[PDB]
């Protein structure tokens, strides 16, 4: 018991002298009755110098009842320099699932946690499923989680973190439609990438814009956008033309066909 | 109510032109010509 | 009124709970440094 | 008056559910042929 | 009855981050007068 209460609340200079006795590592690797290490405890709580003491004595990335690691707990906590010191040990601890198979990036972006998303994502944290099949971002959007999802949209790998859903989900959809369903102004930081300008002079006459529409596609992103009564992303330039241009490309072309059929009968009979 | 006013053209702005094959008489002509192109301009703005 | 009164309130509250996240942090470092003898 | 509380998107779902219907409707090769993944725009 | 339930709501809120203002220099006296030995 008592290294688990020094190591919990980070009392350093008490895991010197009770680890003063490094004859055998049984405490330094011990249970408990939640099933937690002290390596655990100290990255639970976020203690940077503690998580570094025991992995420089001799600790083990063991797990808790639950299924957790010591990087699930720091991730939970988004204790950025506990995490920082488990990666520059073992970042071959990264990939590691729980009881209900979420990999440490599901728990960094379900509690919020921007800046802990970050380390393990810019990392090679596996991007994956959890066994309620939800990605990390899945996670991030049914808890309105602003900061990681901008986070992610930000980040060097969002063209992989898209990909990866399972499409006979009822719950889990394509993220672009969970985007607009729970985080619309996500969505309006995702399409100002969409918008290109070309010269940084408007006035010009060799000037020109260009709008990007991969993330309208799967009319699947519109009709999310006004089931969920999204007026100010209908309003938004990449929308506008996107309608425009699907209007000019066959819409016009059979509603025009459609009135002509009508439109010669109608004038002939005047 | 648009698949009912297309039956009403349809069913009357042929007897307002049977003549092309079949001569009718002229009240009956022009009674199904006032309701045929009132139709056809009602019906217009759900186009 | 609303329509920004209750802006000043996030305000209020964004400055609470900051302030809030800087005392837990003096909480967590009285555990870390306190004497403890004779409750161990 | 309550039209007018929704018409800025009413304007945009009726267009949104004619071209889907459209879609619906249309061949895959046609739409493959037509629509287009980039426009650009000279102001 | 908004027009005044935010008016209220904030002069909850507002004697709630007085309260936790004077509470802050409370932990903050603890730790200038602790005795800490051995634990350091």
């Amino acid at each position: 018991s008592p290294l688990h209460f020094a190591a919990s609340y980070g009392r350093i200079n008490t895991c010197q002298r009770l680890l003063q006795d490094i004859s055998d590592t049984r405490l330094l690797n011990e249970g408990d009755l939640h099933g937690m290490t002290p390596l655990h405890l100290a990255a639970k709580n976020g203690h940077d110098k503690v998580v570094q003491l025991l992995l420089k004595k001799g600790a083990l990335f063991l797990s808790d009842h639950n299924g957790w690691t010591a990087l699930h707990h720091a991730s939970m906590g988004g204790y950025t320099q506990t995490m920082k010191v488990i990666l520059d040990t073992n970042l071959k601890c990264t990939d590691r699932l729980d009881e209900d198979g979420n990999t440490a990036l599901h728990f960094a972006a379900r509690e919020g946690h921007a800046k802990a998303v970050a380390l393990l994502l810019s990392h090679n944290a596996d991007i994956v499923l959890n066994k309620q099949q939800a990605s990390f971002l899945h996670l991030a959007l049914h808890n309105k989680r602003k900061e990681v999802v901008l986070t992610i949209i930000r980040s060097k790998r969002w063209d992989e973190c898209l990909k990866i859903f399972s499409h006979n989900s009822p719950g889990n959809k394509c993220p672009i439609t969970e985007m607009i369903e729970y985080l619309p102004e996500c969505m309006k930081v995702l399409l100002d990438f969409c918008m290109l300008h070309s010269t940084e002079d408007k006035s010009c006459r060799d000037y020109y814009i260009e709008y990007n529409f991969k993330y309208l596609q799967c009319l699947t992103a519109l009709n999310a956008m006004v089931q969920n009564n999204r007026i100010e992303l209908l309003n938004h330039p990449v929308c506008k033309e996107y309608l425009l241009m699907k209007w000019l490309a066959y819409g016009f072309r059979a509603h025009m066909m459609n009135l002509g059929s009508y439109c010669l009968g109608l004038i002939p009979m005047t | 109510i648009s698949n009912v006013l297309e039956w009403i053209i349809y069913t009357t702005g042929i007897i307002f032109v049977l003549p092309l094959f079949v001569e009718i008489p002229a009240h009956l002509q022009w009674q199904c010509g006032a309701i045929a192109v009132y139709f056809y301009w009602m019906n217009f703005l759900l186009y | 009124s609303l329509e920004m009164e209750i802006l000043k309130q996030k305000y209020r509250l964004k400055d609470l709970t900051f302030l809030l996240e800087k005392q837990h942090e003096l909480i967590k470092l009285i555990i870390q440094k306190m004497e403890i003898i004779s409750e161990t | 008056a309550d039209v007018q509380k929704h018409a800025s998107l009413k304007r945009i779902a009726m267009q949104v559910e004619l071209h889907t219907s459209l879609e619906k409707k249309l061949p895959l090769w046609f739409l493959r042929k037509v629509d287009q993944k980039s426009t650009i725009v000279y102001p």
